[PDB]
């Protein structure tokens, strides 16, 4: 049947913590040390099987690993979503102030 | 569609000579009365 | 505190799309054209009664002849715009008629936006747009128009509502 | 049943239009039965409010609210943040009296389809086929005669 | 430049863009335009200079 | 119904001492926050950037905290990312750039303060509006 | 060479470059030097749409159709590393660049048929064994084909799939099964076929050209109607470098 | 924002917009690289800070990709915020703005006066050309009600 | 033949002419037919356009689902902003119909027209021995046609910003335009309302006073127009009675009694009015828009206390919100 696959990935994980592998990268702005850095990276980095499998990013430098290890609880990982995804829509989703 | 064009710049000006061409006829002259 | 009572029109009854305020608008601008119109007809047409430039002196308050060459203004209109008057009768009780009959109209109209009888949309119209995802008119493009004036407004012009629209509920375009 | 009946938005003179000809029944449809009072609620057993369609608006969004008029729930244009949707909120809806009595609803497309309803008031049944309604409101004979007799004088 | 388009793109006059046309234009209109100076001082309208 | 000096109260470091405004240091810091920065900062939201705004709020989850007077401060002269971990004094207005950003050569010590307190002193009068944008208006 | 304003408004701008009737050679590879495409570029000259054999299946063809738009078909600077395999072979992976341009194309009846022209995600190969690449070397490969439109598009009547309503707001009481298909938006992504077969080399400076042939879907609008097959025959130009 | 986003990781060459047409580059109808978005009506601006961006087809994906210049970072943020939008009492902006950067470009105040002018100065043309020609002929003080021009004229009816 | 050319020229300029087919005419007579003719056929068959530039049809003809009140003939591409598209620079007409060429080949040659109708408006003045200026009262409207034709397309950078060729696609020019331009906020838009009420209102005192005040010389069951004969020597009405009773319904000094004075105010009104209201639409062609008083009264604390040009700036936000749902990528609307 017919269904709006954003709506409905709003009732999952997505929807509640920021999803590294569909929420668009403006989201990592309200967690402490994460935005320009850190969610290029995460973002850059394709999708993830597991969120601990962020902290596997090459290059991350102890203190990156540091700060990720302690926002983990805010993320979680649900399946990459195209209409959420194409398009580059993760850098920029056409919403402002 | 180049010759469209062609045709179109012609017969603007004709209209537009003949309209150069008719004030320049002594347009003043043209009217009631002092000409 | 007008404007708002017009762009609430537009937004809540689609007044623009209204029979009736058309023939009104039509009535007031066409009005307002006779008036000019006739106006420049006459300063244009008229008689040399003086010697000087300033013609408004070269006027008899005391009747008699006719000040402007009527048969003239005649001959003029019916060679520039195909149809010009002749009875002046006529052509000032028109006057009266076209911009009085425009103002009655956008009345009715009125009278029936107060029970919100309103010529807000072509139901043809709605139906298509419904079925068919890639059809669109300048009307369709309005009525968006209307839904955003409506959403945005509403609040703060209606507070015995205590509306709250969260931001999430508000109608936007891309990026805008 | 009655009773309910008068509490529907689509029986309110005030909505309709000028060229929107005919009966109320080719609007909404022939009323067959009171489906039931609609209860919203929310994951934690709250219960929703629906904000009512006021009579000057063509369009209006579905928005709920607890007892205190606190946004609590609604249906997001830009899903992008929204921080409301029947699905985060997990809003389900309960029917008491009426058609759907005693049964319940949890599948976020069905609670919102009943939630973007509640919106016009208590909800009924409609027979569109017969006089092959198009779902837009008319106004009733008390709103034509108004109309007309507010003009004539 | 004059024979230039007045729509986009070709902007005609104001499609001007480097200082060499705009001082090098100058020079043309400075000598152009007191030519037509003394042209004037040592005449009169032509016949249809007048008739029209 | 009143900007009272309980208004004027803000945060001046981050180990929670408060500094006192004045109506004087407020006008001119709101006087100064036009000269400087409406330009982008209009109505406390950044017009090269919507993702940044000046909401307290944001400015705490910063990096540093730049939610006190000593932060904005220190902000207006070495600019950075909202991590840290990049100095942008070269596309961004500040004291270590007045030659690229003129309008910051003026600003004095004394200036970059009332700035600073203009901006957390705003919120507390505006709210809501503050922060977000064209929605609030 | 010619500057931006020696190519603008000529059209020039839209068109692969070419190499001369001589470049006919071999580019040699070392299969044990990496290289790259330092810029993929396709030309289309025409876009074929298979039409619909109406009830009767009788087998359909494609058809030739106007482009409505202009030129603003080509795809270039197309970028990716060309790696050598085992067997040989090469197969070329694209990285980045304007992969994609909207076209739009009208037929027979008037119908506009509009299309997202691309080859996203190329993974182009060749033969196994090909020490040098000589004139008529296939590549062939598939690339994925995005939804036209993206997730942030309204239909007229405000309805989208990111964003917009939910339904069809102008008709408040009317029954919703009928409209299911087009209040709820679809995001399509499928998988198209592209084979770019060379005509001219350049071993010299590594420069070969020839013509494609791709085939991919059009529009769904949304996933409101069925896409239509699409043909896409023109011209490329591909710049190898060891790098 | 193609340097914005840029920064953040976006591959601005094949971004796509809600339209399908390209978020931040697309192609003009003659075929050349261009700014998208509604932006795409003035792919005819040639300016300093721009042009080193430009390439023989417009826009050059490689320079756009990592040639762009702090200089010209701050240039197109500065002239972003200094368009010429602005209201009769200096507010500048777009009309649904808030006050505080009171503001009108000198662009916009020059070009709207002089058109003014120059409008009315074409009323003034028309209106002093209609006066001379009626004046020479002699006839701009009225109709010689003796010698009525129109009278003499065959009925056309 | 006194001479061919000689003659040609007699007959272009004869006053004797069922209609005055001037020299203005030569250039007025062709172009007017070529614009209502495409216009025409455009409004009844022409294909939807690509106005935005975003690849997304608006079909505004009557055979593509439009009727006289929504349908419209589409302004150009913003694809094509201000360049030149005659049909000869497209691949072909289905192109020319889809970026809305049309558009073009119609505002082009009817403000061309247009303009010459006004050429002629003094040339059969002239002609005729009558004074001229008539067209100068024409100068107004035409004035506006020009502003909303060109003008505003000009100064935004495209002609798909123009005002459509239909009814609501003038709601349309309208609506928005309030939107990014606040014109009802802008004093020339008001003196623009002041000359249209006004001329109204002149026009039907006018039109009033004088049929009120006409002398009798028709019977009780006689219509009382035919008490005028085409060729009178004397006035028809007595505009001393018309002036004695609307000197007593507001005052003497402040009523008419120069029928010369009282016609040239009845034209210098609206002519005068509607020329502000063409400056308008050319000066926030511009972008020098209306009066911004948006949160200027703030209460002793700083808080905003609303006026009702605040509540006139949320109703403009809807618009400005909702026009061009998916033209606009980025966060400032310049264009
Ligand atoms: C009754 C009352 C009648 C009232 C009639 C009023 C008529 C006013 C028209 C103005 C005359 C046009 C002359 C002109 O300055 O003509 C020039 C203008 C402007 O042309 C511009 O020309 C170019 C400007 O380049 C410049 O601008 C920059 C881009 O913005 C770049 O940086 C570039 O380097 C720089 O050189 C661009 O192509 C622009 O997009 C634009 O087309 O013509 C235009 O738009 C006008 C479009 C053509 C119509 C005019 C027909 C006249 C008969
Ligand atoms: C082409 C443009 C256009 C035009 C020509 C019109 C024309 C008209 N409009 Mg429409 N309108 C338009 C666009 C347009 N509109 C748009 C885009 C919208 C938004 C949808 C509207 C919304 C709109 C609304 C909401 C209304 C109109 C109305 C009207 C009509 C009446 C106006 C009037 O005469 O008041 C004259 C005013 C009076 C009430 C007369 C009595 C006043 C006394 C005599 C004055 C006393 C003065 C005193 C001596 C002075 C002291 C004052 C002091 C300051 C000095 C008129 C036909 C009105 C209407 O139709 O009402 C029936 C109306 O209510 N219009
Ligand atoms: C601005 C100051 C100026 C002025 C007011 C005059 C005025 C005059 N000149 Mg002089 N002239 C000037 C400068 C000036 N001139 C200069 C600088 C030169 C040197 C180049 C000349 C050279 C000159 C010559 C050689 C002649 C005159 C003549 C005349 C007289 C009649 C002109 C005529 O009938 O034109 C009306 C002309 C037409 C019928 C042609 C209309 C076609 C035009 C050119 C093109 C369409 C215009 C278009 C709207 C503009 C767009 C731009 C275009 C480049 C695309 C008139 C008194 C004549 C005369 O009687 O001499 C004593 C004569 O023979 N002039
Ligand atoms: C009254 C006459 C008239 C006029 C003034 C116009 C004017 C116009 N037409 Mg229309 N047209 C007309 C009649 C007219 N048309 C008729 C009757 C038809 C039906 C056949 C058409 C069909 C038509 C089409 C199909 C199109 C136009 C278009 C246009 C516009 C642009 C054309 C152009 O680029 O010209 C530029 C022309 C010139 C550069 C020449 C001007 C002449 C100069 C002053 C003469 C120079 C002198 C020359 C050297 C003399 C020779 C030497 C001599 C001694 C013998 C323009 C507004 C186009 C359009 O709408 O585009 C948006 C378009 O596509 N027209
Ligand atoms: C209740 C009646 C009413 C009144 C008094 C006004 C009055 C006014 N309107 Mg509003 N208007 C009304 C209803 C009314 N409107 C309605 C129902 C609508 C539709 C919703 C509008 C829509 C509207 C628009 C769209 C606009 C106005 C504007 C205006 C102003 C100028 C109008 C004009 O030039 O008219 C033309 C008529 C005349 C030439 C008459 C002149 C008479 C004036 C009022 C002075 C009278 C003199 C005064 C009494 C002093 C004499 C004392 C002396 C003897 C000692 C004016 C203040 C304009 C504005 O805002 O500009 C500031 C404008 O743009 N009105
Ligand atoms: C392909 C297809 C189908 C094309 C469709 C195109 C399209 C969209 C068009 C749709 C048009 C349409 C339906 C519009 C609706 C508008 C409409 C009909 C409005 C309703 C009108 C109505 C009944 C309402 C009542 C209001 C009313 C009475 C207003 C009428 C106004 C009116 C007719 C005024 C006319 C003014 C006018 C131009 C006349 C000038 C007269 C004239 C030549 C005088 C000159 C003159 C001056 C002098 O001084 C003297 C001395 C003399 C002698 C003299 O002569
Ligand atoms: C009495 C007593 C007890 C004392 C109390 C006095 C008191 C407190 C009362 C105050 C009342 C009050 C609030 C004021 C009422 C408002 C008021 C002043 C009315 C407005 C009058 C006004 C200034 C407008 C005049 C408009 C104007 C310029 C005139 C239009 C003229 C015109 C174009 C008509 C055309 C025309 C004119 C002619 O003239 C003739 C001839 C002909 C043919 C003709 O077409
Ligand atoms: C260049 C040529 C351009 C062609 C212009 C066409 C003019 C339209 C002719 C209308 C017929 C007029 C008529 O019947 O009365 C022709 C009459 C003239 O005949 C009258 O006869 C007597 C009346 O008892 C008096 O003598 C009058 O003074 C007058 O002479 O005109 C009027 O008096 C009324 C004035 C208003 C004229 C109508 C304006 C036209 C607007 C048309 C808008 C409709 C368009 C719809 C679009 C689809
Ligand atoms: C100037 C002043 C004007 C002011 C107007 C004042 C009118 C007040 C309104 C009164 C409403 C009463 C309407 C009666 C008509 C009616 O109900 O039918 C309305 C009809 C029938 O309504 C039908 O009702 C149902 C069937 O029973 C179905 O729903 C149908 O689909 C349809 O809606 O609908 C129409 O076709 C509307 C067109 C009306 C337009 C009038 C055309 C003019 C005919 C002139 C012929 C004269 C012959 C001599
Ligand atoms: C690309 C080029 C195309 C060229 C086409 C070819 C040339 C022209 C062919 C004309 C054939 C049709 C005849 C039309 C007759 C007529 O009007 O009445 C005939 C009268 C009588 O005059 C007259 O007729 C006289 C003879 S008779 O009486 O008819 O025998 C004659 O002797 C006298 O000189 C003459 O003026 O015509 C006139 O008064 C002269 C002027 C004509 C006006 C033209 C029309 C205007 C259009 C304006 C634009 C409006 C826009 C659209 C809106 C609807
Ligand atoms: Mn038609 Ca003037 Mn709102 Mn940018 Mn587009
Ligand atoms: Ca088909
Ligand atoms: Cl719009
Ligand atoms: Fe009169």
């Amino acid at each position: 049947e017919l269904v709006n696959v954003v709506d409905e990935k709003l009732g999952t994980a997505y929807g509640e913590k920021i999803d590294l592998n569909n929420t668009n990268i403006a989201a990592f702005i309200q967690y402490r040390g994460l935005y320009p850095t850190l969610a290029k990276l995460i973002v850059k980095n394709a999708p993830y099987e597991s969120v601990e499998d962020v902290l596997n990013i090459p290059g991350l430098t102890e203190r990156q690993k540091q700060i990720l290890r302690e926002n983990l609880e805010h993320f979680t990982v649900t399946e990459v979503e195209t209409a959420l995804v194409e398009g580059g829509d993760r850098y920029n989703n056409g919403l402002y102030k | 569609m180049e010759t469209l064009k062609i045709t179109v710049y012609i017969v603007v000006t004709f209209f537009v000579l003949l309209f150069v061409f008719g004030f320049l006829s002594g347009d003043p002259a043209r009217n009631p009365k002092r000409k | 505190a007008i404007f708002r009572f017009l762009l609430f029109f537009q937004g809540f009854h689609n007044w623009t799309l209204n029979p009736f305020h058309m023939m009104g608008v039509a009535g007031v601008l066409g009005g307002a054209l006779l008036c000019a119109i006739h106006g420049a007809t006459v300063e244009n047409t008229l008689f040399q009664d003086g010697e000087g430039a300033s013609t408004f002196r070269a006027f008899n308050p005391t009747q008699a002849e006719e000040t402007y060459s009527m048969v003239t203004a005649n001959r003029f209109w019916s060679q520039i715009f195909g149809i010009a008057f002749s009875n002046k009768r006529w052509l000032h009780f028109f006057m009266l008629f076209v911009p009085v009959t425009g103002l009655w109209m956008s009345a009715i109209g009125v009278v029936g936006l107060a029970l919100n009888l309103r010529s807000y949309d072509f139901i043809s119209q709605e139906i298509r747009a419904a079925e068919d995802p890639e059809f669109e008119t300048f009307y369709t493009k309005n009525l968006l128009l209307n839904e955003g004036i409506r959403a945005w407004m509403a609040p703060q012009d209606q507070p015995h509502e205590n509306f709250v629209f969260p931001e999430e509920v508000l109608p936007r375009g891309n990026a805008l | 049943e009655k009773l309910a009946f008068y509490d529907y938005i689509g029986n309110n003179p005030a909505k309709g239009g000028l060229f929107r000809t005919g009966p109320m029944n080719k609007g909404d449809g022939i009323a067959q039965a009171w489906k039931g009072h609609a209860v919203f609620r929310n994951k934690e057993g709250e219960e929703l409010f629906v904000r009512r369609m006021p009579a000057f608006f063509e369009s209006f969004p579905v928005i709920l609210t607890d007892k205190n008029g606190v946004v609590k729930a609604d249906i997001p244009f830009r899903r992008a943040e929204s921080k409301y949707s029947f699905e985060q909120q997990g809003v389900t809806v309960s029917f008491y009296g009426g058609e759907l009595n005693g049964q319940t609803f949890t599948d976020p497309p069905t609670v919102k389809s009943y939630a973007r309803k509640a919106i016009f008031g208590e909800i009924f049944e409609f027979d569109t086929e017969t006089l092959n309604s198009d779902g837009i409101f008319r106004t009733s004979p008390r709103g034509w005669f108004t109309f007309a007799h507010a003009v004539f004088a | 430049y004059l024979l230039k388009s007045p729509f986009g793109g070709e902007g005609w006059i104001v499609s001007v863009n480097n200082l060499e046309d705009v001082v090098g234009g100058h020079i043309w209109i400075g000598l152009i335009c007191i030519a037509g100076g003394i042209w004037h001082i040592l005449t009169t309208p032509f016949g249809w200079a007048r008739r029209a | 119904a009143e900007l009272t000096p309980e208004v004027l109260t803000v945060p001046l470091n981050s180990e929670g001492k408060t500094i006192t405004l004045t109506e004087k240091q407020y006008l001119e810091g709101k006087r100064l926050f036009q000269y400087a920065c409406a330009s982008c900062h209009v109505g406390g939201i950044t017009k090269t950037n919507p993702s940044l705004d000046l909401r307290t709020e944001t400015l705490a989850l910063a990096t540093p905290p730049r939610d006190n007077i000593e932060g904005l401060v220190d902000y207006m002269k070495n600019p950075t990312t909202y991590d840290g971990e990049q100095e942008i004094a070269e596309v961004h207005p500040s004291l270590r750039s007045a030659d690229i950003f003129p309008k910051m050569r003026n600003l004095t010590e004394k200036d970059l303060v009332a700035i600073a307190g203009h901006i957390l002193v705003e919120p507390k009068i505006l709210g809501d509006k503050w922060g977000g944008g064209k929605v609030y208006y | 060479t010619l500057t931006y304003d020696d190519i603008v408004g000529t059209g020039l701008a839209n068109k692969c470059p070419t190499l001369d009737d001589t470049a006919r050679g071999a580019y040699p590879i070392d299969s044990s030097q990496t290289y790259r495409i330092a810029r993929l570029c396709l030309q289309p000259t025409t876009f074929l749409v298979k039409e619909e054999p109406k009830n009767k299946r009788q087998e359909a063809e494609f058809v030739p159709t106007k482009l409505v738009t202009r030129e603003t078909t080509s795809l270039d600077q197309i970028q990716g590393e060309l790696k050598v395999n085992s067997d040989g072979s090469l197969t070329f992976v694209e990285e980045d660049g304007i992969d994609f341009q909207p076209v739009t194309v009208q037929m027979a009846g008037g119908e506009r048929i509009p299309l997202l022209f691309t080859v996203k995600n190329l993974v182009a190969s060749t033969q196994p064994n090909v020490t040098s690449i000589t004139t008529s070397t296939d590549f062939k490969g598939e690339f994925n084909v995005p939804s036209y439109r993206t997730a942030n598009f309204l239909d007229p009547k405000g309805r989208g799939l990111a964003s917009g309503y939910d339904s069809a707001i102008a008709l408040p009481q009317a029954k919703e099964e009928e409209l299911a298909r087009a209040n709820v938006k679809r995001f399509s992504l499928t998988k198209g076929q592209i084979s770019l077969n060379v005509a001219k080399v350049d071993g010299r400076t590594g420069e070969i050209a020839g013509t494609f042939e791709s085939e991919q879907l059009s529009d769904d609008d949304m996933g409101a109607h069925e896409p239509h097959e699409v043909k896409i025959q023109g011209v490329f130009y591909a710049s190898i470098e060891p790098a | 924002f193609l340097i914005r986003d840029q920064k953040l990781g976006a591959n601005v060459g094949s971004a796509q917009g809600p339209t399908g047409l390209g978020k931040y580059l697309m192609r003009s109808p003659t075929g050349e690289i261009i700014f998208g978005g509604e932006t795409m009506r003035f792919w005819d601006f040639r300016g300093p800070w721009l042009e080193p961006l430009r390439g023989p087809n417009g826009l050059d994906l490689n320079k756009i990709k990592n040639d762009i210049q702090p200089w010209q970072e701050r240039r197109a943020a500065e002239y972003m915020t200094h368009a010429p939008l602005g209201s009769l009492n200096s507010v500048g902006g777009v009309a649904t703005e808030i006050n505080s950067v009171n503001f009108v470009s000198p662009r916009s105040w020059l070009a709207t006066s002089h058109f003014v002018l120059a409008f009315f100065f074409l009323v003034g043309h028309l209106w002093h050309a209609g006066r001379a020609r009626a004046a020479a002929a002699g006839f701009e003080k009225g109709i010689d009600r003796e010698s009525e021009p129109v009278l003499s004229m065959p009925s056309l009816d | 033949s006194a001479n061919l050319w000689e003659r040609f020229c007699n007959w272009v300029t004869s006053t004797d002419n069922r209609l005055y087919v001037g020299w203005f005419g030569v250039i007025m007579i062709p172009t007017l037919l070529a614009a209502t003719i495409c216009f025409v056929i455009a409004f009844i068959a022409a294909p939807p356009v690509d106005i935005d530039g975003i690849r997304e049809p608006v079909s505004g003809s009557l055979l593509y689902g439009n009727n006289i009140i929504t349908g419209a003939v589409v302004p150009s591409s913003n694809a094509i902003g201000l360049h030149f598209y005659p049909i000869w620079e497209a691949a072909s007409l289905d192109e020319w119909l889809y970026n809305g060429g049309p558009y073009q080949l119609i505002i082009f040659h009817f403000l061309l027209g247009a303009s010459c109708y006004m050429g002629r408006q003094w040339e059969l003045s002239y002609r005729l021995g009558m004074r001229p200026w008539i067209c100068v009262a024409y100068s107004a409207p035409l004035a506006s046609a020009f502003a909303v034709f060109l003008i505003y397309p000009i100064g935004q950078g495209s002609f798909s910003d123009g005002m459509p060729l239909g009814i609501s696609g003038t709601f349309n020019f309208m609506i928005v335009f309030q939107a990014e331009h606040n014109i009802l906020m802008h004093p020339f838009h008001q003196l623009g309302v002041a000359g249209v009420f006004g001329g109204a209102l002149f026009c039907a005192m006018h039109g009033s006073l004088v049929t009120s005040s006409l002398i009798r010389e028709t019977t009780e069951t006689e219509s009382a127009n035919y008490g005028y004969k085409f060729g009178q020597e004397e006035e028809t009405y007595n505009i001393v009675a018309a002036h004695g009773y609307f000197g007593r319904l507001i005052f003497q000094y402040a009523s008419f009694n120069n029928s010369r004075s009282l016609h040239f105010f009845l034209a210098a009104w609206p002519v005068v009015g509607v020329w502000f209201t063409a400056l308008g639409i050319s000066t926030m062609a511009f972008n020098l828009n209306g009066f911004n008083f948006n949160h200027s009264v703030i209460d002793a604390k700083g808080n905003v206390i609303n006026t009702w040009a605040d509540i006139i700036n949320r109703a403009n936000l809807g618009m400005e919100v909702m026009h061009e749902r998916n033209a606009h990528n980025f966060p400032l609307d310049l264009a």
